[PDB]
């Protein structure tokens, strides 16, 4: 409506799909399916299954790098998406691969004072939009976040345009970059 | 550090944003940016200012945004918009903005983000008395 | 990455954010100005009493919302500096004891800039009354 | 104490005890106890002395993530201590146990230049209102501080009223909080 | 976060920190638009060599205060984003050179701002003179 | 010669080797062989060459921590460069010799988007204002730097009569504060 007789209220909404070929783009599918692109080629998709895809608790991160298969903006949206996660004390609990240039990534998930708190908490930061139908505890959950899912699953994929129930959104990855090394334990004496 | 990045008046290419419309802004609105912190309109503008002139003055990395996010964007207002959602507060993902369209003479204030809530954009009148604070603001036009 | 926190209630000090004192309720030109001004520390502790309040209230014993957010609710470079201050053994600030100028005809209120320390003791008003006598000589220029 | 006929001085001691519960408030006791109070009935205990208790050089860190019996707070806490030391090299210092969920650790010290300038100025920062007395001299050095004491005990305590001398401030913690990797020397040449 | 340091009081340049002049003095005044803006290079290096006036003076190798101090002195942003235009052909700045348009009667001096490079060379007043224009108009709309 | 009547444009330059003490300054004399300086009589070269001086790919850095001899700032500096390298992924391509308080660091940099990408980027990032000449990369090419040289070399000097082709800049330096640890490829799960 008309405020004051002459300042009328007119939106506009940015196209924020137009930053496609600069930086990183994460938008949802559905409460599980979360994807993140990082050009119009490629990019990663992160969903909370109760099946794994990875059955050994090995990760070969310096093979893979020695190797060096893998696209690098992906190992580096994964790797600031395992430095941004707080408290992470259990080294059992994630899982990769990267066989042949792959980048598949599980966390395990199986309360409060958790890992489970961290890894849904770097999830939401992440894929925004989505957060509303992936997280089970609604609204006002903060320390004891944590979802019925089993797995955090991280792969690799194309676009196949599935971004639905959210606008492309860079927000979450961007707004997360500086969330990098705030929080992390020191696990030895020399750093 | 702050965010330094200066915008090469201001307006908006169809591409960058939905109905097809130039919503060429005025120089008084360009001119709140560079003072102004905590609005998140001028935050998108920088955004896509960049995106514009890394497109058409270089020949896929995310290394350049790594570089560039602190000196584009105030991280801490999207962290703050964070904070808003965690808290059950009403926040801004960045999506929608509104403006005071002054229809006499075109001129039109900085827009501000529509607060979202609960999946939803937000009902105009509820924050109604901050669109009053806008108008009586842009009265004060000398 | 600056501050961006805002302040809702012309914010008031409640009884439990200050020691053996009343309520201290400042006018709206002072979280306007703290709105602007980056260089000032109680404007920082507004928004972490603010920040707590809504802690409490809004949230329901970790330290991790905090860890996160200590970028947003501090300017993060005013202990920096209050430190530098005080390595080098010039007056600094440690956050507490806020003085301001208070208008007893109209009850207007100034932004309460910090009470500077030195020598481990509270710095006297003599040493630092010019800047009292500036902050008045901005203030007349307020009316 | 009236100024220019026009205003008048006053003055706002604030109380930092009301910020216990969302962030560490950070206190002295004297010259050698300082201490950190985590909300309630939890803290740490930062205490110079000659007398060690820990008298191995093992820091049993990622058996201690492995056993997750600590607390998260407190660990974070040791975590932005260690990492805020502008330059440590020196491995054998630091020795650390936390069976049992217990924490402690033990910064040893013995012309200048060396890692117990580190330790004394995050030491400082930390216990950042009133701990100038620790020193024989305490200005006119900050890039040479020595202390007549041997160790820097960390230790984990219960809330009594250890607070004296200065008052509880959160000003130190929130200022070793944004340093905490700002000067790290590099150990290894994959990160 | 946000830069914070504040000047000394005399604070202006001198011998030991120009090339060819002796004593190039501003007046001290209306030079707090450097603690509003935040885009300025000169302000940056006015704050760094303040600080070294004060780290010669106040305390005695080690870079280690440098490194404590950089957040707190300099927009560490404002480089970054020079540097940005440095990858482009854009002109940019090198923090070296600065020019400030001086008042003939009273003598009253604008903040200095960074003379462009480009090319390996510092710009023509050609495609830059309409800057010191825009400045002029800002010195003639001050009353 | 006045802009508007009543102005006069008056140019500034600025010393900045006044700040030779307190902070490190960055300087260029040659296509090769650039230079920074912690103060006086102490700085580091940056040897930009095609022919090796050390063909050991061990580095043994931790060992230099052990015997602490190596200048802090020295090492400082080494660390702020080697933490500073965009997506650094082959240890391999990487060698060092510190042998009593030597410092010595190698960068070898024998496609588009390599390790030897990131190091000239940080290369020219630490000395700008004089690295133009040094890599033959244009204006629109900063994704992937191509230099014909093949091997870049960090090691201490005394502070000789150097800075000939650019003046002296701590720019470089300060920007590089902000960019440790921003950018680092996760090699362990517990970090
Ligand atoms: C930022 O960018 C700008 C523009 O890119 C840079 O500005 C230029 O910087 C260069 C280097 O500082 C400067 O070149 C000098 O010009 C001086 C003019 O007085 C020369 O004196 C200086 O050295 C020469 O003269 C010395 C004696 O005074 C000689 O001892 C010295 O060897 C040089 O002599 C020349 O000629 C003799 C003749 O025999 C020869 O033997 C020598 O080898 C040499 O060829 C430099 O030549 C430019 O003048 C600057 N341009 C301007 C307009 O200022 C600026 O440096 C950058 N700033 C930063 C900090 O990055
Ligand atoms: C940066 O490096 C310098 C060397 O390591 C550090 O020392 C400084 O050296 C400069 C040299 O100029 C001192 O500046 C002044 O030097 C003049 C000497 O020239 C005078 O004499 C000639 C001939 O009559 C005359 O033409 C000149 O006008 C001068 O009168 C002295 O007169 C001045 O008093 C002054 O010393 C710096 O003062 C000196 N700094 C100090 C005190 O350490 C320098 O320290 C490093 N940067 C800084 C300043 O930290
Ligand atoms: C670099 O170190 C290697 C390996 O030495 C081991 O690791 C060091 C960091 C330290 O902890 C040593 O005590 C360890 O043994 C050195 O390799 C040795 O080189 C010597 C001399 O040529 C040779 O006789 C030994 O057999 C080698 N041992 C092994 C296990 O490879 C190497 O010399 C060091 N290089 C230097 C200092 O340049
Ligand atoms: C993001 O994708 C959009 C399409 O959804 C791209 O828009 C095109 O951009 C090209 C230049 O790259 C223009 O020539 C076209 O006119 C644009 N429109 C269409 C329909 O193709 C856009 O370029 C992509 N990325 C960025 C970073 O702008
Ligand atoms: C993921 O986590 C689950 C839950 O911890 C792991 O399965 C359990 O492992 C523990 C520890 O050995 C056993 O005591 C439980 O009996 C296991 N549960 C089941 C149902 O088998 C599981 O192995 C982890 N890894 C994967 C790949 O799922
Ligand atoms: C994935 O597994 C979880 C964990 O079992 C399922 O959620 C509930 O888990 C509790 C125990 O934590 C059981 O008591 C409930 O019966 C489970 N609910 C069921 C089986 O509906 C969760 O439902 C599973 N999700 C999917 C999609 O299979
Ligand atoms: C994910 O990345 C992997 C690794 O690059 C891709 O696997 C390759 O796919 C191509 C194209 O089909 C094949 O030619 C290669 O043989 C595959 N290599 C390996 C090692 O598997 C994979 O296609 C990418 N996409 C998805 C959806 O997994
Ligand atoms: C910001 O949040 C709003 C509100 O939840 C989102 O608006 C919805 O966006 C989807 C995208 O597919 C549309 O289908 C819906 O119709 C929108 N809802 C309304 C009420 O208009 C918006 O997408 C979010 N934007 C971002 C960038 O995350
Ligand atoms: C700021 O510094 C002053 C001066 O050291 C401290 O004032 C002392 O506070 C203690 C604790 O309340 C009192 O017992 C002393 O009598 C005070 N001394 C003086 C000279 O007034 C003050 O506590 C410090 N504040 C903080 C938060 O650290
Ligand atoms: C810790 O902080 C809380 C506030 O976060 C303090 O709680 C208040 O204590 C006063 C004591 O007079 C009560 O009147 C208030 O009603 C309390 N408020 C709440 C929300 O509990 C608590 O006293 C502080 N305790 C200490 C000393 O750490
Ligand atoms: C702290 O380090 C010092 C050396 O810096 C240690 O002192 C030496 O300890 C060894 C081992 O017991 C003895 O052989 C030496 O004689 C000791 N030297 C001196 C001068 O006392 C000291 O033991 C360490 N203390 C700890 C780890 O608690
Ligand atoms: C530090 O924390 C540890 C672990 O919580 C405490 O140790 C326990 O103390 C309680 C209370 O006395 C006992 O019930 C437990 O059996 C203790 N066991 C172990 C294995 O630690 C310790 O008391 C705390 N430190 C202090 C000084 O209280
Ligand atoms: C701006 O212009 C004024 C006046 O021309 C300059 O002030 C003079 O500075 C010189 C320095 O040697 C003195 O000798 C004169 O006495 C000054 N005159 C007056 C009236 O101030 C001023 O220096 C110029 N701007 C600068 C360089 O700061
Ligand atoms: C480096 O510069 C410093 C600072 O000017 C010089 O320090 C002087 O060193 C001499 C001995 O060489 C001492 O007697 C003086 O007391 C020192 N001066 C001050 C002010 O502390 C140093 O000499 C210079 N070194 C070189 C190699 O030029
Ligand atoms: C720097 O990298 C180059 C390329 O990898 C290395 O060149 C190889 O050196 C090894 C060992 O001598 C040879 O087996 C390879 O055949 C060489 N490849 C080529 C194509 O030259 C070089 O050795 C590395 N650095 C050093 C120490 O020279
Ligand atoms: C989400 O969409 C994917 C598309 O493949 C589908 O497999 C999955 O079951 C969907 N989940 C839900 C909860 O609808
Ligand atoms: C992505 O955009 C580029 C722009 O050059 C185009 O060449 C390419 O075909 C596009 N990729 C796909 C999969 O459509
Ligand atoms: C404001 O309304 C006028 C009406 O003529 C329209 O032309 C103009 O584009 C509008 N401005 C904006 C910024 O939407
Ligand atoms: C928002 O609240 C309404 C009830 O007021 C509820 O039906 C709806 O599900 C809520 N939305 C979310 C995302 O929790
Ligand atoms: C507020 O939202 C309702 C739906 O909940 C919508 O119909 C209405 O138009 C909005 N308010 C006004 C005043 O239009
Ligand atoms: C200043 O004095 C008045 C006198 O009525 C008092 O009410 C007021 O609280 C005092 N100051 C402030 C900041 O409120
Ligand atoms: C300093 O303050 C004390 C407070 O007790 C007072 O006695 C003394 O006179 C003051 N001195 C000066 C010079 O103002
Ligand atoms: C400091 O206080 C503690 C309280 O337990 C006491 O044990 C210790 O001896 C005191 N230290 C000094 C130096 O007075
Ligand atoms: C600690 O705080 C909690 C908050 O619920 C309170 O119930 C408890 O009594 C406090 N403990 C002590 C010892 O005061
Ligand atoms: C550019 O060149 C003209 C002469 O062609 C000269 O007058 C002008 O001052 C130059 N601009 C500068 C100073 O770079
Ligand atoms: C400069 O480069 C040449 C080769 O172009 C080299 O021979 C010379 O040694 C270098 N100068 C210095 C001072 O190192």
């Amino acid at each position: 409506s008309l405020y004051k007789g002459v300042y009328e209220l007119q939106t506009l909404e940015l196209n924020m799909e137009t930053l496609n070929m600069t930086m990183p783009l994460s938008c949802t599918k559905n409460n599980s399916h979360h994807y993140i692109m990082v050009g119009n080629e490629t990019g990663l998709e992160l969903t909370l299954t109760n099946t794994s895809i990875i059955n050994h608790k090995f990760c070969n991160l310096s093979d893979a790098h020695k190797k060096n298969l893998y696209d690098h903006a992906l190992m580096s949206i994964i790797s600031t998406f395992h430095l941004s996660i707080p408290n992470f004390n259990q080294y059992e609990a994630m899982s990769c691969d990267f066989n042949g240039g792959k980048i598949s990534v599980q966390y395990n998930l199986s309360h409060c004072g958790t890992v489970a708190n961290g890894v849904l908490q770097t999830f939401m930061r992440m894929a925004w939009g989505g957060s509303y139908i992936a997280l089970d505890s609604g609204c006002g959950n903060w320390d004891c976040i944590m979802t019925s899912y089993q797995y955090l699953i991280i792969q690799n994929t194309t676009w196949e345009d599935h971004c639905q129930f959210s606008r492309p959104s860079p927000i979450g990855y961007l707004g997360l970059l500086s969330q990098r090394t705030r929080d992390i334990y020191i696990s030895r004496r020399l750093l | 550090g702050t965010f330094t990045w200066t915008l090469s008046g201001y307006c908006l290419t169809r591409w960058m944003l939905i109905e097809a419309e130039l919503k060429c802004f005025g120089n008084t609105a360009v001119a709140k940016c560079n003072e102004k912190h905590d609005e998140e309109f001028c935050d998108m503008l920088r955004l896509f200012d960049f995106n514009k002139q890394a497109i058409q003055r270089l020949k896929m990395s995310i290394q350049l945004i790594n570089k560039a996010v602190n000196a584009l964007i105030n991280d801490q207002l999207i962290m703050k918009n964070h904070l808003r959602d965690i808290m059950c507060i009403p926040y801004c993902n960045y999506s929608k903005y509104w403006y005071l369209n002054h229809t006499t003479t075109g001129r039109t204030s900085l827009p501000k983000c529509w607060l979202v809530s609960n999946g939803s954009y937000l009902n105009e009148t509820h924050f109604s008395d901050d669109i009053e604070q806008q108008a009586d603001n842009m009265i004060t036009e000398m």
